[PDB]
RNA sequence: AGGACCGAACCGACUAAUGUUGAAAAAUUAGCGGAUGACUUGUGGCUGGGGGUGAAAGGCCAAUCAAACCGGGAGAUAGCU
RNA sequence: ACACAGGUGGUCAGGUAGAGAAUACCAAGGCGCUUGAGAGAACUCGGGUGAAGGAACUAGGCAAAAUGGUGCCGUAACUUC
RNA sequence: AAUUCCUUGUCGGGUAAGUUCCGACCUGCACGAAUGGCGUAAUGAUGGCCAGGCUGUCUCCACCCGAGACUCAGUGAAAU
RNA sequence: CGAUGUCGGCUCAUCACAUCCUGGGGCUGAAGUAGGUCCCAAGGGUAUGGCUGUUCGCCAUUUAAAGUGGUACGCGAGCUGGGUUUAGAACGUCGUGAGACAGUUCGGUCCCUAUCUGCCGUGGGCGCUGGAGAACUGAGGGGGGCUGCUCCUAGUACGAGAGGACCGGAGUGGACGCAUCACUGGUGUUCGGGUUGUCAUGCCAAUGGCACUGCCCGGUAGCUAAAUGCGGAAGAGAUAAGUGCUGAAAGCAUCUAAGCACGAAACUUGCCCCGAGAUGAGUUCUCCCUGACCCUUUAAGGGUCCUGAAGGAACGUUGAAGACGACGACGUUGAUAGGCCGGGUGUGUAAGCGCAGCGAUGCGUUGAGCUAACCGGUACUAAUGAACCGUGAGGCUUAACCU
């Protein structure tokens, strides 16, 4: 049973779950605030925060490593250029989960997840 | 796997006694934008704990 | 961890080569046997001119298991082959005079002094 | 009487022999006594103990008034131990860990780790049917739970699926290995109930 | 917890050397035959090193008259006395369990320099 | 060369599991047999009910066959329910 | 009977390995299978791995597991050659 | 023996143990010569048995991945 | 017969005593050991395989013993379907023939979403006579009970010998059960690495996708068993069969009619667990509410204004708690979760550069890089100031203290 385990399964096999997590992280880095369901964003916390922690020290090895994590040169360059110095002086916790109601088609409890240095 | 007699409307009402809903207790009225929302939920205009976060 | 229908090899020069356990002795629903345990074996194969014939039934003490035995510290001693030392059916002494391979220290008692004295090593 | 410890973790103790002992580390703080019950007031001879320290803004006013009239610091719970005849405990006393400076065996009682809605094979140690040889939709189901038409009832206490564990269970006569009067530890040998952070009542042994 | 680590480091040993999995090791341990604490010498390669602090272990495997013998020594136990490294081996792995299905010439290891 | 060999199309249907008020009034999945022949298939024709056709099982003849289906004799008859 | 995992004959047949129209990834192209969100209990279905033992299971090695290719060495009893 | 009741006939091999298997004995209830007898290399999604390899088939199950089951929202049957 | 599915195996069992072991005895053609037979006793325990469809059996080998029966020859709305008892086929025999054979081989669909009772778990309502939070006592129920071997007593008693005790004491095992992850290990499709084919990131380099996690190799936490802790008791009560002491009806005798003592794994207890819905609703402790009127049918009555306590509930962050409820922790006066920092473990020398070789590759940087669930810390984000249910001294009759 689920004693001391961590990581929501989210009704998806593992290849699909990892691929949608890096896709949602790319969408968050581009559009700077996204709106998704609540457990998807609660799992996106511990995925999009290691990218910014990795890019808080800029180097070629960490830049290729974030290219492995996100598979996109735009997300990599936007990270290491703008989301590095903006959250330089920030000891973790770069996202701000805001619950916002429900989705009208399947009653999924929605959530607006943004970066804290948004505005 | 199938029933033996027809159950009364008494038994059907007694079983349905639990499936009735409970209401939302009380909506939090925000202090600085005067509108109702759920607890810990952002409103329709976009306020939550005072400040407008969203477009 | 030796069951019925295991196929032990033989760690003495008594004559057998590949023996098969048939009944562990000691209790009802006795499942396994560690080392230093008396089982009953049949003999599948022999050296041609030996003390034992193929198709007999005689007791044997297990001396080496692949599961290993836990010391009172935790040092378990795996081997690479389940072995045994043949015995007699009534008197229960080892039939052979010379033991191949190593032997554990679990075997040392009042009972198996011949086997622990005739082993080359004790591990 | 006993103590109310909190099971920290399990580890080894080595001796100079070379043996290895599975040792559970029950930390035991100074157990405060809150209320001593006798025959004419209450109905039996038994004391009430408490440990730890709860938040002031989490202890409610009945509990806080109870502790403040009792005269001790606001603990974290309550437990009640019977008094064998020959013990007169004061209401302000604070039972230390050196109570076990003489015993060899203790009896440890705690909440076992709840394993869910465990089935029959996990719970009551049933067996299975075959995984091949024709067997269809019945690899681990219970099986026949009664007889034909007489009884015509499943007998009470029939072994079935339910919630395994999360129940007070007690292990009897574990040997105490060490009493640390400095670190406030009781080092026993074996496998006490409960996970890390469980509350265990440790009593001196009966058998 | 820190309490377990306190009780752990108060009786963990102090002179554990730098054996790497592959470096062949001769261990002198305390065997009691009758009533005599003597030493036995178990020498062989080290195929599995496990670190959990006081619960650490290493699995020395040798060939003692054809029948190979593994033995998982508990490191900080006082039933071992001496650990020595005969030669410095070097594999590109960390737990050499592939050595079991090889014998003789096909289970040597290139030396570390 | 072959009613030869191993094997995809294509024809099947040997075993197992899943379904069986299913996705399906016989199927899916994983394996399986033949796969240049007594093969298989498109399109049109032919044989009509005591009749057809049958490498033969009383099989097939429109989800029906120890004698089809539709109408008529016909409100057959029924010492039976 | 259904916007039904079923059935249906011809023509066109790219890249990389491959013997191949198998197979794996692809291009052009086309789609994501008309209910979703959680939680990660029993139990069931499709699967993966497993100590030590290896048919002891059982009606029965049913099912699974293994063996698998190209070139060379080699090959018995029997035989209608 | 696909024919055999008594019958698990008897003897031998195989196995520690073999109502099945294989080889003989003939006492063929009730085989038998084109409704064929007896042989037989090849062939068999065929029948019976043994052995090597292999393995959760099992001693004894344990964990893990997914689809259901369970909870919320929508639509919503059935045999009885 | 407008149907109750019929042998055997698996899985679950439960009961009886006409007992197979273990417990207690009486007799013995009982020296000891091993026994024979009879009486009390059902708490536990009661085998693996070969052949057959088997139950049964025979056999091999253990065991303390491998109980005898019921329970629809228990159990197919739980499971094979080998046999029996469908349609194919054949052999012997019968019948001229269609066909038949408790004769024989070969092959042959086992459906169901649980309404009610039952049972295993877990909740909502209200009650318990003011309300709320805690601990309890225990009426009553359940669980558990098995035993081998070795040694001491002691080769003593006994016996001519061989052999070999009773009673008691100690250890070490089997089977069963509970607990746990510290050890040995398994798993560990979320960690690390190798590697095949191919596609893509313009290309080399480095990486990612896809092929059951592509195939392997290790493996953290967690769950686990083969792994390691523990259990069964001791003792007390009343006893069964049996043994008695004293003792008369019956001057003797007599275990019994008066009286008393001993006596079993059986029953009540002792050990573990549930447990005040135990409506017989118990006990103790703590905390909180100390305001106004208005009315008629005066009542344990209704309505209005102010008040809203103790606490609960809701919401949120969640948990070694969990199907959903429930239980537990926490809500800025804060470590609950995520992040972050340090660590630990895992994998096993990353990238980039430089050197060496023709080149694959090696060397130096390098035990480097990466590191899920673990450990100790840090408010960086998220756990909002509220609003909501709950009220405002708690009836009558008697009795005891008070004045
Ligand atoms: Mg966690
Ligand atoms: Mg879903
Ligand atoms: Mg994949
Ligand atoms: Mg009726
Ligand atoms: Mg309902
Ligand atoms: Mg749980
Ligand atoms: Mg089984
Ligand atoms: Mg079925
Ligand atoms: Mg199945
Ligand atoms: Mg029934
Ligand atoms: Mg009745
Ligand atoms: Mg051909
Ligand atoms: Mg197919
Ligand atoms: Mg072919
Ligand atoms: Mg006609
Ligand atoms: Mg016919
Ligand atoms: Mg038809
Ligand atoms: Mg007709
Ligand atoms: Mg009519
Ligand atoms: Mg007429
Ligand atoms: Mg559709
Ligand atoms: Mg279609
Ligand atoms: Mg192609
Ligand atoms: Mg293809
Ligand atoms: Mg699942
Ligand atoms: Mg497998
Ligand atoms: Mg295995
Ligand atoms: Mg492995
Ligand atoms: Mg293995
Ligand atoms: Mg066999
Ligand atoms: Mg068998
Ligand atoms: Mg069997
Ligand atoms: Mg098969
Ligand atoms: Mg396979
Ligand atoms: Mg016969
Ligand atoms: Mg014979
Ligand atoms: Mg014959
Ligand atoms: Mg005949
Ligand atoms: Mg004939
Ligand atoms: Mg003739
Ligand atoms: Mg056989
Ligand atoms: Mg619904
Ligand atoms: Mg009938
Ligand atoms: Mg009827
Ligand atoms: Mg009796
Ligand atoms: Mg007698
Ligand atoms: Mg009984
Ligand atoms: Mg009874
Ligand atoms: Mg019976
Ligand atoms: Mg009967
Ligand atoms: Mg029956
Ligand atoms: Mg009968
Ligand atoms: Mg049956
Ligand atoms: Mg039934
Ligand atoms: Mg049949
Ligand atoms: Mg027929
Ligand atoms: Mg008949
Ligand atoms: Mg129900
Ligand atoms: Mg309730
Ligand atoms: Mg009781
Ligand atoms: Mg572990
Ligand atoms: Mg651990
Ligand atoms: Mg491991
Ligand atoms: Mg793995
Ligand atoms: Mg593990
Ligand atoms: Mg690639
Ligand atoms: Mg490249
Ligand atoms: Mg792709
Ligand atoms: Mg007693
Ligand atoms: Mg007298
Ligand atoms: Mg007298
Ligand atoms: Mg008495
Ligand atoms: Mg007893
Ligand atoms: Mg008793
Ligand atoms: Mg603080
Ligand atoms: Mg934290
Ligand atoms: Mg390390
Ligand atoms: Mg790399
Ligand atoms: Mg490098
Ligand atoms: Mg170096
Ligand atoms: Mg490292
Ligand atoms: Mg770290
Ligand atoms: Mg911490």
């Amino acid at each position: 049973m689920r004693h001391r385990k961590s990581g929501r399964q989210l009704n998806r096999n593992s290849s699909h779950r990892q691929a949608m997590f890096r896709n949602m992280a790319g969408s968050l880095v581009r559009h700077e605030i996204i709106k998704t369901t609540l457990p998807k964003a609660k799992e996106l916390r511990r995925v999009v925060e290691p990218l910014i922690t990795l890019a808080k020290t800029d180097s070629v090895a960490n830049r290729r490593l974030a290219f492995a994590r996100t598979r996109d040169n735009e997300i990599v360059a936007k990270l290491f250029n703008e989301l590095g110095p903006r959250f330089a002086s920030r000891a973790g916790g770069y996202t701000r989960i805001l619950k916002c109601g429900f989705r009208a088609g399947d009653n999924a409890p929605m959530a607006y997840i943004e970066l804290v240095d948004r505005s | 796997a199938v029933q033996q007699n027809k159950p009364t409307r008494s038994k059907r009402g007694m079983r349905r006694s639990h499936d009735a809903l409970t209401a939302v207790t009380s909506l939090s009225v925000d202090k600085t934008s005067g509108e109702k929302h759920l607890r810990h939920h952002i409103t329709a205009d976009g306020y939550y704990r005072g400040r407008k976060v969203i477009a | 961890m030796i069951q019925e229908q295991t196929m032990l090899n033989v760690a003495d020069n008594s004559g057998a080569r590949r023996v098969m356990c048939i009944k562990v002795l000691g209790g009802s629903h006795r499942r396994y046997a560690g080392v230093g345990d008396i089982i009953k074996i049949t003999i599948k194969e022999a050296i041609p001119r030996g003390k034992v014939k193929k198709g007999d039934v005689l007791k044997a003490v297990v001396v080496r298991t692949k599961k290993g035995v836990r010391r009172p510290d935790g040092s378990v001693i795996r081997f690479d082959g389940n072995a045994c030392v043949l015995l007699n059916n009534n008197s229960e002494q080892p039939i052979g005079t010379r033991i191949f391979g190593p032997v554990t220290r679990e075997l040392r008692s009042e009972k198996f002094m011949k086997i622990i004295s005739l082993a080359p090593e004790v591990l | 009487i006993g103590l109310v410890g909190k099971k920290v973790g399990m580890t080894r103790i080595f001796t100079e022999d070379g043996v290895s002992i599975p040792v559970t580390v029950i930390e035991v703080e100074a157990n405060r006594v809150t209320q001593v019950k006798d025959l004419a007031n209450d109905g039996y001879r038994a004391i009430q103990v408490t440990t730890g320290a709860k938040k002031a803004n989490r202890v409610t006013k009945p509990e806080a008034g109870h502790f403040a009239k009792a005269g001790v610091e606001a603990g974290r719970g309550l437990w009640e131990f019977r008094l064998a005849e020959g013990e007169e405990f004061t209401v302000g006393q604070s039972i230390s860990v050196e109570l076990f400076a003489d015993v060899k065996k203790v009896d440890v009682t705690g909440t076992s780790k709840g394993k869910g809605f465990a089935g029959t094979v996990k719970r009551w140690n049933f067996r299975t049917q075959d995984a091949t040889h024709g067997n269809s939709l019945s690899h681990r189901v219970p099986g026949s739970i009664g007889q034909n038409q007489t009884p015509g009832k499943v007998f009470k206490g029939k072994k079935m699926a339910g919630q395994m564990g999360n129940e007070r269970v007690t292990v009897q006569s574990l040997d105490v290995v060490r009493v640390d009067a400095e670190r406030n530890l009781l080092l026993v040998k074996g496998a006490v109930p409960g996970a890390t952070g469980s509350d265990l009542i440790v009593k001196p042994a009966v058998k | 917890s820190n309490i377990i680590k306190q009780l752990e480091q108060e009786q963990m040993k102090q002179d554990v050397p730098s054996f790497r999995p592959g470096d062949t090791v001769e261990v002198k341990v305390w065997v009691v035959e009758g009533s005599k604490k003597r030493l036995q010498a178990f020498e062989g390669v080290v195929i599995a090193i496990r670190n959990r602090g006081l619960h650490s272990a290493f699995t020395v495997r040798k060939i003692s008259n054809g029948e190979g013998v593994e033995r998982v020594f508990q490191t900080h136990s006082p039933v071992v006395d001496s650990i020595s490294v005969k030669r410095r081996g070097a594999v590109r792995k960390a737990k050499l369990y592939y050595l079991r299905e090889r014998t003789g010439k096909a289970a040597r290891i290139k030396e570390r320099l």
